[PDB]
RNA sequence: GUCAACCGAGCGUUGAUCCGAGGAUGUCCGAAUGGGGAAACCCGGCACGAGUGAUGUCGUGUCACCAGGCGCUGAAUAUAUAGGCGUCUGGGGGGAACGCGGGGAAGUGAAACAUCUCAGUACCCGUAGGAAGAGAAAACAAAAUGUGAUUCCGUGAGUAGUGGCGAGCGAAAGCGGAGGAUGGCUAAACCGUAUGCAUGUGAUACCGGGUAGGGGUUGUGUGUGCGGGGUUGUGGGACCUAUCUU
RNA sequence: GAGCCCGGUACGUGAAAACCCGACGUCUGUCUUGAUGGUGUUCCCGAGUAGCAGCGGGCCCGUGGAAUCUGCUGUGAAUCUG
RNA sequence: UUUGAAGAAUGAGCCUGCGAGUCAGGGACAUGUCGCGAGGUUAACCCGGGUGGGGUAGCCGCAGCGAAAGCGAGUCUGAAUAGGGCGUAUCCACACAAGAGUGUGUGGUGUAGUGGUGUGUUCUGGACCCGAAGCGGAGUGAUCUACCCAUGGCCAGGGUGAAGCGCGGGUAAGACCGCGUGGAGGCCCGAACCCACUUAGGUUGAAGACUGAGGGGAUGAGCUGUGGGUAGGGGUGAAAGGCCAA
RNA sequence: ACAGGCGUAGUCGAUGGACAACGGGUUGAUAUUCCCGUACCCGUGUAUGUGCGUCCAUGAUGAAUCAGCGGUACUAACCAUCCUGCAUGGGACCUUCGUUGGUAGUAGUCAAGCGAUGG
RNA sequence: CCGGUGCUGGAAGGUUAAGAGGACCCGUUAACUCCCUUUGGGGGUGAAGCGGAGAAUUUAAGCCCCAGUAAACGGCGGUGGUA
RNA sequence: CUACAACUUGGUAUUGGUGCUCGAUACGGUUUGUGUAGGAUAGGUGGGAGACUGUGAAGCUCACACGCCAGUGUGGGUGGAGUCGUUGUUGAAAUACCACUCUGAUCGUAUUGGGCCUCUAACCUCGGACCGUAUAUCCGGUUCAGGGACAGUGCCUGGUGGGU
RNA sequence: GUGUAAGUGCACAAGGGAGCUUGACUGCGAGACGGACAUGUCGAGCAGGGACGAAAGUCGGGACUAGUGAUCCGGCACCUCU
């Protein structure tokens, strides 16, 4: 959900600021997607968690 | 993404045609079945 | 040994008791790890020994899990992989303070209180090392023909600032010191080589030229590895191309 | 209530063994198939990165005209007249 | 503590011990004292077995006015020598002006700060000492009690007499009616058992919730044993703000 | 995010299931435990005797060949319906399936006894 | 009793976020144009680029809006005369 | 009062294909241009004295459009040797040719969004069957059957919100 | 009667009428009143440039005393500031 199985990208932590400037803790999660990758041209498909940046970088081989 | 065609694909072009495609199309249809490969050299 | 004596037995000049270093033994529990368990107590497998007329019994080794190498096999299923089997090397837990990276209060102050403060504190999580972290300019500086990695100490300074411009918070440049290693190695362009995957005018093609062969140092690509070569700011380096040559 | 009584003190001395610091060696790596200062051009100089946008963190700086640094999400360059 | 308490406002059984304005910081202000004096002084650090020596970076005085550029014994405002504001240590003498309060000049006189340390206040620190109800973080508890889950146990004795079935009457057949059998039920009376309605006692109790007389339920939505589960803004609750180790 | 939450295979967990002993005596203190008398339950070894089986043999059996004939129906055909052709239904050819004379209860499998981690 | 507040159903309109959009304007300056003086500053215009603020336009639910609903929460009257 | 949980709206990423259906501008463009001086609904500036023609012009009949039905255009048919000019009008010429276009309905090339019907390959399935597996209602894989670019999830955003 | 409460004033008018006008100014301000402080109040006179008046002169809003809101933060205009 929050950790990429490829690059180790993890959630950041910050504050949520209201108009009255009340600061409350919140999280910034990565865009983690479940992708069936093809590690080898043999064709084995395994369900892995990859961020959308990893998909963009072609790092997850969804063949 | 930029790529050329390996086989005949309808509404796209002939073999070797350099066509511009959306990343979803190239990643999920063309490349996995070998109807195209990326453009390097 | 002592409380802590009272005996009873004995050792010591052939060197005791005693002090230092190195070894041996080291029940059971405990990360606890053969399996189980209410910690310190229950029940085993295998191998080799002991014992018995034989079963019973005893002794010594070894038998957790996970991670990473190596080797064998390769499901559905075809390529194969997941998995399985064997074998090696690690890990696990503890510890007062100090370190680094994350998460993160409230009492309190603001004479109320929400922004703010308390405070990145208390506490928690993950990790070390004898220290850690940082570190070799994509830096400062201000026209000085200036400094020259990082860290720490004193000033600058409770200043410039910042703030329901409230309560409060609060630098850096510069300068003086500690210590000095103004330290090293890479990636790329190019060469050579090896290999995986594609093919191949499959010949006039790739060695540095001149001569003569030959149809592959592959012929062409591309990927990867390995070895060279290249570590730079006035830019540097490959590619060239002269000159000089320990 | 001790310098001259005792343990000591100033001052000297002492290690079989183990360990720790040095030093000199075997040992290992490495340069010598080498070096210099010169001339005009193509190629290379770290990419999902820098930059930009949205939402945050932290800097004297409480979002402010807000630079430098940084997290997540989108978009996304150039190799030195960069 | 009070306007006021000998006390009928507060506190103190007694003795002996113990128990409340302290420390840090080149902090801030004032005032003693010492050194130096238009200067005073070092910080970090370095070297001395010390309390000693060095160390000029800084800091405070030495010129002010103005938002600032800036000017400077002046400066700001202003069109203004035209007045005011701030500044030129202070005093003295001499003039010239004015009697709207005194001023403007010329000579003399010459200006005092700073660093230790004592004391009194003060800032930031728990800040003279003692004293809450409560608020946060991390843990510990369902051996009491609330509910649930699994598996066992217990409920003397006596009554009442449902459905069903049978026989007989009755009918075309039934409905129905008697007599039997039967043994139902959050049924009845009542011990064990579980409760807790009244009263008396107890009330520095035998007992931090009991005792004696009576009282309710007592085959069920019963009681009880053993083992287990739910955890704090959470649980559980036939619901009382009940219970979650007096 | 981490810390951790669940949970499969397993493995624990009685308050339950299975499982063979009774009466008498004795000590200052234990007794279905010791002793006496009489039992029952698991194992182990030795000896003896019946009486099965492998080797031996006998039974029990049954599988497969060729070849002899009828119905599916490679496909061409006939009948009939439907719209030259058409699809359907039906008889049969080839292969194939099915019956039976030789074969091959001979090679084959089984017949002591244990028996599941499975039903 | 559906007026109020809920709830259910429906959008024909009004309003409305982010995101898309980037007119217009502003800063900077290549270039010019005026000076005004002499040992180069002082005025205007100003392309492109890079920036800064950014408008018209488009856009959902919600709300407003239209109905229903009371074993929904709720509500269920006064004054004068007359045999 | 101020926040937040939870729920919900849209955008965007994950996220793709083909077709229909709408809207903007670009390009080859048709097209629309009624003072009056008049052969007369002059768009001006142009190169602007001769052009179209037979890749069949004047004169007529049809279709459509608008229609200020003034009449113009295109398309076809008919006919077969013309309209035209500084023609004289005028800021402004010819509607004789050529070189972008301005007030406007259109087309074919682009781009760009909006909506719709679909498709499968992303993604999803607590649907089936196999395998890991001796034991497995775990999990993973393979495969079939379905959904399907929706959903879920990340980032941004508006609502409801004593639930805290 | 004096715009408006009440009071102190005003017939010398401050009450009624007419003509011109913008002093409902700019730079200031000796001296004072009142006051915890912050506020508040009066003010002659000087300069500039004006109004009215022949002139002397008067005019820094209104017979007087109410008609008001500190600081912070932000907006607008101008400046030979940065």
């Amino acid at each position: 959900a929050a950790v990429c199985d490829i690059c180790g990208k993890g959630p950041g932590f910050g504050k949520s600021v209201s108009h009255s400037h009340r600061r409350t803790s919140r999280r910034w999660n990565p865009n983690i997607q479940p992708v069936r990758a093809v590690t080898r041209p043999g064709g084995n498909k395994q369900r892995i968690n990859a961020c959308t940046s990893c998909i963009k970088a072609g790092k997850v081989s969804r063949a | 993404m930029k790529l050329i065609l390996t086989a005949e694909v309808e509404h796209l072009g002939a073999a070797g045609d350099t066509v511009e495609v959306k990343d979803g199309y190239g990643r999920n249809y063309l490349l996995p079945r070998g109807l195209a490969i990326v453009a390097s050299r």
